[PDB]
């Protein structure tokens, strides 16, 4: 209700290595009292150089 | 020559210049190669030079 | 027993493929195997041991 | 499709616990000196009746 | 040859308890 | 062969004279009768056995039923040392199952004499020597005396000599293998010339 969501994830599943590719990050809010959501398209170019 | 990082990584080298024409420069913190297992054809890591 | 070269080259070296450094580890002993060996009259115990 | 029937003295069925590691191999890691070649190995367990 | 050793080296210094 | 009811052990090929170890004696049943056992083993001077689950006597094991116990054991002698473990069925103690007739052969009890290895206690370690004495027309002699009894235990001191000429262990392969055509540049040419 006050503040916002938190989640400090683990990243082993990705295998941030040669041939698995750039990280796209799309978040979806099942808000209350509407059934409405939208999503924000952010941080998609996180080059693990 | 050798130097280190300050609080901001900032370094200020300087050079005595009584030399021949076409100079060409570089510095590194690692040696001139992708030190851990660079020859495999499947190596995914580096350091900028 | 044997000898090496000095067990590592002190400078940054190696990485793979013995580049400009074929490790030259035996011929050093081969000539030693001459060294203890060859003389004018004939050899002894210690040399041959 | 999997199973196990681990024989015993006289080929009897013998009780206990069991686990098994199906193992695909040689995945995207460089496999060399910091990288395990072991690819997706599902480990599946049984109780040996 | 072979043989067995280390029956010793259990001493009592202070060692801060 | 078979046995519908016996006892099996579980213990390594070898142990060390120093540290202690459990010996686990497992007892198995397959014939339909379900009977308690008095499984045990005589304690003999070449070791020290101590069980953990004696006072609680076994209950029973039925067809395709098996039990197991332990002996926190440690050896005393050195070498192969028999482990004679004895077990037998029982009668008129019908507390676990329905009945306990328990009338097997004269060999109703599986008493199993089994010799397992031990090494002497502690971190072992080696010691080495050598020689050469090649009189090509005369004589030579020599001596080698050998003592390290500081802070050891007895007679693990042991050794073994060698007598030979050592020249042929690699003679075959490298020789016959290594004859090749000349090709290549002057460098390669010498490289393949000179070995010959
Ligand atoms: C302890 O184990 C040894 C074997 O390590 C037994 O020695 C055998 O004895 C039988 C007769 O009792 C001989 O037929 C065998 O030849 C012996 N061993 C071998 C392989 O030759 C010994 O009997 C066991 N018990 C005692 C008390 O020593
Ligand atoms: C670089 O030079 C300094 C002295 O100017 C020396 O103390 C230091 O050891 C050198 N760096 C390295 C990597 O040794
Ligand atoms: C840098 O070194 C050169 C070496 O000849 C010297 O001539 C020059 O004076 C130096 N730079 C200075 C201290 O201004
Ligand atoms: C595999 O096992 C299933 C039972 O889980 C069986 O129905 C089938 O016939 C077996 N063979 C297959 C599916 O290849």
């Amino acid at each position: 209700s006050h503040g916002c969501f938190y989640q400090q994830v683990k990243t082993k599943v990705f295998q941030l290595k040669r041939k698995e590719y750039e990280m796209k990050l799309h978040t979806e809010a099942q808000i209350q009292e509407e059934g409405t959501v939208v999503e924000l398209t952010g941080r998609q170019s996180s080059e693990i150089t | 020559s050798n130097a280190t990082t300050d609080e901001h990584g900032l370094v200020q080298f300087s050079i005595n210049t009584t030399n021949v024409m076409g100079t060409s420069l570089t510095v590194r913190v690692n040696y001139k190669d992708r030190s851990p297992c660079y020859g495999y054809q499947w190596v995914s890591e580096e350091h900028e030079e | 027993v044997h000898w090496e070269r000095p067990q590592k080259p002190k400078a940054p070296v190696g990485h793979f493929y013995e580049p400009q450094a074929p490790s030259a580890e035996v011929e050093m002993t081969s000539y030693v195997l001459l060294a203890y060996l060859t003389a004018q009259p004939a050899p002894t115990s210690e040399d041959l041991t | 499709n999997v199973s196990v029937c681990g024989l015993y003295t006289y080929g009897k069925p013998v009780p206990g616990h069991v686990t098994v590691s199906i193992c695909r191999k040689y995945s995207d890691a460089s496999d060399c000196h910091g990288e395990d070649s072991q690819a997706f190995c599902e480990k599946f367990s049984g109780q040996l009746n | 040859l072979k043989y067995n050793i280390l029956p010793e080296k259990e001493e009592f210094p202070f060692a801060l308890g | 062969a078979f046995q519908p009811f016996f006892v099996e052990l579980t213990m390594p090929y070898s142990v060390i004279r120093g540290e202690a170890f459990t010996l686990k004696a497992t007892v198995l049943n397959y014939l339909p009768k379900c009977i308690r056992v008095s499984v045990q083993l005589e304690a003999s001077p070449a070791f020290l056995a101590v069980p953990v689950e004696k006072e609680q006597a076994p209950h029973c094991i039925c067809a395709n039923g098996r039990q197991t116990v332990s002996w926190a054991v440690t050896p005393k002698s050195l070498g192969n040392v028999n482990f004679t473990v004895s077990a037998e069925a029982l009668e008129s103690q019908e507390l676990c199952g329905t009945e306990v007739p328990s009338v097997p052969e004269h060999g109703r009890k599986d008493t199993v004499i089994k010799p397992l290895l031990v090494e002497p206690e502690g971190l072992e370690k080696e010691t080495t020597f050598n020689s050469l004495l090649c009189p090509s027309g005369g004589e030579v002699s020599e001596e080698l005396s050998l003592k390290l009894p500081p802070n050891v235990v007895e007679e693990s001191a042991r050794a073994s000599v060698s007598v030979l000429g050592d020249i042929l262990g690699s003679a075959m392969q490298n020789t016959q293998n290594l004859l090749q055509m000349p090709y290549g540049c002057g460098e390669q040419n010498m490289v393949l010339f000179a070995p010959n």
